[PDB]
């Protein structure tokens, strides 16, 4: 699963 | 030396020659982490890019690590610091701005329970702990948030909370704030001021 962006 | 992998993927033979040349891989950024390796540009605004960039810790190209077993020694990892002018001037901050923020040391923030529902997993647990390590308190309760002396972030719409707030008088804000913010190394509420 991708490391999620804020 | 500590690194960090963001939005990249360590080989085999790079773990080889992080082993045998007294380079430690860690799973998450800390106050002890000497440099993040990102994946090649653009630039992904990753929970760890973030905390990063929020405790002074550069930002290398992946290449560092190839470069490195090309040379079979440990390079400079300043030669490789990461460059990214477009996200530079998308996001209006800079990555040579290499130093601990201060911006939210000392400050009450409140994230709504529409933000704390609708971000289910990593998003919110980011937010958390960028806004923890960079010195902030997360206030415990709405009624504690409804002061001046603390910083709501809502959702601009289909959020409660932050609606009630605003019929008190006070302001409400975007998510955004964090991040931009932490890559400024400044609160610009203004820009973030939902209404």
């Amino acid at each position: 699963k991708p490391s999620q962006e804020l | 030396t500590n690194l960090v992998t963001s939005s990249f993927n360590l080989t085999k033979p790079m773990k080889s020659f992080i082993r045998r040349n007294g380079l430690r891989v860690q799973e998450s950024v800390t106050d002890e982490t000497d440099f993040v390796i990102l994946g090649s540009p653009p630039l992904r605004r990753t929970h760890k890019f973030l905390l990063a960039t929020s405790l002074g810790i550069p930002l290398v190209s992946s290449q560092y690590l190839t470069d490195c077993i090309k040379s079979g020694k440990v390079l400079d990892f300043r030669s490789y610091k990461y460059k990214d002018e477009e996200a530079e001037a998308k996001w209006g901050f800079r990555l040579d701005d290499i130093h601990r923020r201060t911006c939210f040391n000392g400050k009450r923030l409140y994230i709504t329970k529409a933000i704390r529902d609708s971000m289910v997993g990593d998003s919110i647990h980011g937010l958390y702990s960028i806004l923890e390590t960079s010195g902030a308190e997360i206030v415990g309760d709405i009624k504690r948030a409804q002061e001046k002396d603390t910083i709501i972030l809502a959702q601009p719409d289909n959020d409660q909370e932050g609606r009630n707030m605003s019929a008190t008088g006070l302001n409400v804000y975007k998510i955004e704030l964090v991040a931009l913010s932490i890559l400024r190394d400044r609160i610009d509420f203004d820009e973030f001021l939902i209404d």
